[PDB]
RNA sequence: GGACCCGAAAGAUGGUGAACUAUGCCUGAGCGGGGCGAAGCCAGAGGAAACUCUGGUGGAGGCCCGCAGCGAUACUGACG
RNA sequence: GGUAGUAGCAAAUAUUCAAAUGAGAACUUUGAAGGCCGAAGAGGGGAAAGGUUCCAUGUGAACGGCACUUGCACAUGGGUUAGUCGAUCCUAAGGGUCGGGGGAACCCCGACAGAUAGCGCGUUUCGCGCGUACUCCGAAAGGGAAUCGGGUUAAAAUUCCUGAACCGGGACGUGGCGGUUGACGGCAACGUUAGGAAGUCCGGAGACGUCGGCGGGGGCCUCGGGAAGAGUUAUCUUUUCUGUUUAACAGCCUGCCCACCCUGGAAACGACUCAGUCGGAGGUAGGGUCCAGCGGCUGGAAGAGCACCGCACGUCGCGUGGUGUCCGGUGCGCCCCCGGCGGCCCUUGAAAAUCCGGAGGACCGAGUGCCGUCCACGCCCGGUCGUACUCAUAACCGCAUCAGGUCUCCAAGGUGAACAGCCUCUGGUCGAUGGAACAAUGUAGGCAAGGGAAGUCGGCAAAAUGGAUCCGUAACUUCGGGAAAAGGAUUGGCUCUGAGGGCUGG
RNA sequence: GCCAACUCAGAACUGGUACGGACAAGGGGAAUCCGACUGUUUAAUUAAAACAAAGCAUUGCGAUGGUCCCUGCGGAUGUUU
């Protein structure tokens, strides 16, 4: 089969998670299209509610 | 020269009622001994929404008086009914809203619904959501009862027609302003093909009297004769009157 | 297919009519003994070499059986 | 916060159909859609299945009413009037 | 990534053309057809399910198909109502006899008074 | 009278088409990702009270941008 | 005939090198290179429609708008295998009818004017009891009895081969089960492979809209480790790539979200979801029952498939042997299925065949054999027709190998909000007659100093604006909007800092 | 102690001020006329102010009936009120 390495996608995952490539420059779907507030209070009630159990 | 809408409808093959989710006819009992004489006791098991009918419908389970077997029958649902009531038809039923009873049992001031033109014939007056009948005098002479009719029509009937005490349930549906197309939409896809309905002045002469013109206007009196022929009686038909009150 | 857990029952399958061949599989671990009947196939599973060698003595002499 | 400052329900509309129909239909849409007490069980459980039809979540008795609401007010008045007539026949 | 096709002649998605991707001891994936989920026996009376019944296709009911204990539940009305509207059933049946006798007691001793 | 030859727009009679298109009915199938944030609900602040305000939650609409689908405004473009 | 060897052959990025055959090669085949389709495809299948176009061999002429050694052309042969996939069965909108009513008649209405078909029990084949005028057509997408891997052809396969299952029907034999004539256990939910029964009656499944959130399962995607092979290696790279599999069916286990049962009796109210909601009509709590599963283990089943390493014939052994197929993580990810809530309706979103269950108990048997038995095993059978192939920038329609039209299933990686655009992997493909030149005029696509609509009927066309983050936003208003009003600022790379979680252990 | 994910917000340094670097992707404002709006329409010269629409109003009708089809017989509205 022909050569398709995924190399440069996991250097570019880690340079993401060092914080590289995430600029104002570099978004492009809004606040909400990239993370709903949606699903962050959904974590933060399941946190605290099984904190408090 | 061509057939026009109104003279269309009659062939039908378009303009049939819709009736495919229908539940089937809602009528009392077939008139016999046991509601001719004394009572026979049901029971309400379901109030369920009949298409294309503003009125819900009531499913009631009778004893069939002679026959090992379940006497399954579809009411016309009475303002105030639920599951599981008891209900009583018959001519020494109980005046009691529900109970089915015959017109010579029901005092002068009632509200009945769904009353028998013939004996018999299972309630033809005063079915739909919100309308009753009022009984308004017997006549044990000819034996005849004057009831007041939803129309304000009075009309004699004979004292052994049936009726249902109460009024008929889902009143107050045409109060709410429907606001847009698609609800009248949906309100005549379940009935028949009648909307939407488009203007006699805005055709062609060749399909309406009103059509043509270089401007939108009738031409003529949109009053017309009772005897005017098919194709020719369209407006305001017989009017006696017309205009504001 | 049915799976056979005693060897008492394994041979009381083995010893009736409908019984047509019995094939034995030498697994690392352990022994399969396989007995086709008209309906199912049984199998019994023996962890212990030593018992599968009685067994495999044990089986009716009008019985074929195969190695695998 | 106040999300609205009158049009509560009738919100979803926006800006069509003129402010008069808003405000007639807003009577029905917070009727039809409310909870009402159920006489048989105690609670305010009745929600309206389909039009004239009222089902209780708790009992799961069901009742023949309204369009829009629970009870019309002719039903109170028919309900008075055939209890006199009832009586005065009993007498 | 392999790419699957249907394995019968029906090319359309419908309810009774379902599937489930599974992995063949080959090494590829096929389609497999699996039944529509049907509910199993309610009570009429309370609307619930009828309980220790499993929840398959009509035909799978078939007694050749089925074992008995499968299909029945050991109580007047097994398979068929509640436990609970049985019960209510018997107490109305009982209560309701009760005060019947009770009406055609009090009747006749009304009778014997006048 | 076919009436020197050829020629109508029409009229009549009897049959054939809803595989295109129009409409009703029955039974199936299909339609990214985003924006606005109505009811209902939780908490807090101000106030003598009435009541008002704030921050969240939720996801309504013949609502908006827009992919597929459906359609076809302009170039009065190409072709003609 | 002239027109005239003239108009034309120009959309869908693109070909090149060597070799083979052949009289003849830009166009056939092999290999290499350079490109495209880019998973809502130029890939892999079906429905309709076509009808042999499918596969092998060969080829004068015609045709394949240049050419051909070639082929969806021509000629000679071959090819479509079913109890399990469909039709077949059911009924939908509706269609066709008896009788009756009309009609000169062809015909019209259509169960509406009427001694219905018949159906069960026992039998001297006769008796008894029920019997509301169609037991007909109508869905290769509605409903619905049953099959799975592995292998095999030039061309067929869930149909052929092997192995392993299932469904329907028939008849008996053995064993087992009940007789307290019609089982046992659990307080209960209910459990156990069996465990009476006829007319009559009743319930359920089949059986159903749409939208939104959440949760579970299967497949895919993705990260790490172990081993096997391959790619790079002037330098670096324990790194890059590939594959590391488990079908129907049988048993056991488990028991989501709900639902249900037992104990008990609650305000200082508590429990609880993303959202809701629940509780003296009995919550919280403790203990249980049941329901789904495309969940787990085992048999099937490693003997198979795949990868790798060897010996041998070396013209025809579909030959012969070994090693491995292992252990974890992760998620608003994508496709499908399921569960449970919530929103919407003057819209409430089929029927029947068929199957299961239940109410009743007429009637029925014996003492070492009788009467029953939906239990296990054993035995026999399973009709007719369709099945090749294309499904389209040449296999359907459009007079054609026409840039049009024609229903639907599957759907990888990167960027990115994204089945947007752009690039890539599997698969496919370079098929649009070729060569030389680079005039005018055109078609399509750009740029242009200074001015900026003076052009023109008219700003037609083009240009300008555009994503995201922060600040800010007027008149008017039906108070819902206007609104992305308007108007401002920022955006790369690199190196860091802070915040936002899960499991285990008293 | 062992694991886990990509979101958010800040700070230095740095490049010819480049940085939604391709792709992707509103021009905006002040008024007049018509139609309320969404929807529909002359397949192949007109998409519109035309049609429809909710809302408003009028007319007939209680079944031995209103409207309509049919040569006739009988039918549609009507599983209706
Ligand atoms: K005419
Ligand atoms: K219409
Ligand atoms: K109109
Ligand atoms: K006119
Ligand atoms: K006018
Ligand atoms: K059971
Ligand atoms: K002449
Ligand atoms: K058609
Ligand atoms: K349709
Ligand atoms: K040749
Ligand atoms: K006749
Ligand atoms: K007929
Ligand atoms: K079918
Ligand atoms: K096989
Ligand atoms: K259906
Ligand atoms: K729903
Ligand atoms: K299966
Ligand atoms: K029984
Ligand atoms: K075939
Ligand atoms: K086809
Ligand atoms: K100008
Ligand atoms: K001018
Ligand atoms: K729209
Ligand atoms: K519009
Ligand atoms: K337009
Ligand atoms: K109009
Ligand atoms: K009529
Ligand atoms: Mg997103
Ligand atoms: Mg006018
Ligand atoms: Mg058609
Ligand atoms: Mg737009
Ligand atoms: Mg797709
Ligand atoms: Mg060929
Ligand atoms: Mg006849
Ligand atoms: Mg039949
Ligand atoms: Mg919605
Ligand atoms: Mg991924
Ligand atoms: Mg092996
Ligand atoms: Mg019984
Ligand atoms: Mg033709
Ligand atoms: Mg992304
Ligand atoms: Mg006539
Ligand atoms: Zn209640």
């Amino acid at each position: 089969t022909k050569i398709h390495s995924r190399s440069r996608a996991r250097r570019m995952k880690e340079a993401k998670r060092k914080g590289r490539h995430s600029g104002y420059g570099k978004r492009k779907g809004t606040r909400e299209a990239r993370l709903p507030t949606k699903v962050l209070w959904m974590r933060r009630m399941r946190v605290l509610r099984r904190l408090l159990r | 020269g061509r057939v026009i809408r109104a003279q269309r409808k009659g062939a039908g093959s378009v303009f049939k009622s819709h009736t495919h989710h229908r539940k089937g006819p809602a009528k009392f009992r077939s008139l016999d001994y046991g509601e001719r004489n004394g009572y026979l006791k049901g029971v309400v098991s379901e109030i369920i929404h009949d298409p294309g009918r503003g009125a819900p419908l009531a499913r009631v389970t009778f004893r069939h008086p002679f026959r090992y077997k379940h006497q399954k029958e579809l009411f016309v649902a009475a303002e105030g009914m639920y599951t599981g009531q008891f209900i009583y038809c018959g001519k020494k039923a109980n005046l009691m809203v529900g109970n089915v009873l015959a017109l010579r049992s029901i005092p002068e001031g009632a509200v009945v619904c769904n009353v028998e033109h013939k004996v018999g014939d299972r309630g033809v007056f005063a079915r739909c959501s919100g309308d009753y009948a009022i009984v308004i005098s017997h006549n044990p002479d000819n034996g005849t009862t004057r009831i007041k009719l939803p129309s304000g029509a009075k009309k004699i009937v004979p004292s052994g027609c049936r009726a249902m005490i109460g009024q008929v349930a889902g009143g107050g549906r045409t109060e709410k302003p429907m606001l847009k197309a698609g609800n009248a939409y949906h309100k005549y896809r379940v009935k028949r093909n009648c909307w939407p309905k488009v203007r006699g002045v805005a055709m062609n002469p060749v399909e309406h009297p009103h059509g043509g013109g270089n401007h939108q206007h009738i031409g003529h009196a949109s009053t017309v004769r009772r005897d005017a022929p098919p194709g020719q009686k369209v407006g305001l038909i017989a009017a006696r009157r017309t205009g504001r009150l | 297919p049915k799976q056979i857990h005693e060897i008492k029952d394994f041979l009381l399958t083995a010893r009736r009519k409908d019984a047509r061949t019995v094939k034995i599989k030498k697994n690392k671990d352990m022994v399969k003994f396989k007995v086709r009947c008209s309906k199912y196939l049984y199998t019994l599973c023996v962890s212990d070499f030593e018992k599968a060698d009685k067994l495999k003595q044990s089986l009716p002499p009008g019985l074929s059986v195969q190695d695998l | 916060t106040k999300r609205t400052k009158k049009a509560g329900i009738v919100g979803k509309y926006g800006t069509r159909y003129g402010a008069s129909l808003r405000k007639q239909i807003k009577k029905m849409e917070v009727s039809q859609h409310s909870k009402y007490f159920c006489e048989f069980c105690g609670k305010y459980a009745v929600k309206r299945k389909a039009v004239g039809i009222w089902g209780c979540k708790d009992c799961g008795k069901v009742k023949a009413g309204g369009a829009y609401t629970l009870n019309t007010a002719s039903a109170v008045t028919v309900r008075s009037t055939i209890r006199r007539l009832r009586e005065q026949t009993e007498s | 990534v392999q790419r699957l096709t249907y394995r019968k002649r029906h090319s359309y998605a419908t309810k009774s053309n379902q599937h489930r991707v599974v992995k063949t001891p080959g090494g590829k994936l096929i389609y497999q057809s699996t039944k529509k989920r049907a509910s199993g026996p309610k009570c009429p009376v309370t609307g619930k399910r009828i309980q220790g019944i499993p929840h398959l296709r009509p035909t799978e009911y078939k007694r050749s198909r089925l074992s008995r204990n499968r299909r029945t539940v050991n109580r007047a009305y097994g398979g068929v109502l509640s436990g609970s509207a049985v019960r209510e059933r018997i107490i109305r049946a009982f209560l309701v006899e009760e005060q019947k006798i009770v009406k055609k007691v009090l009747k006749i001793q009304k009778a014997k008074e006048k």
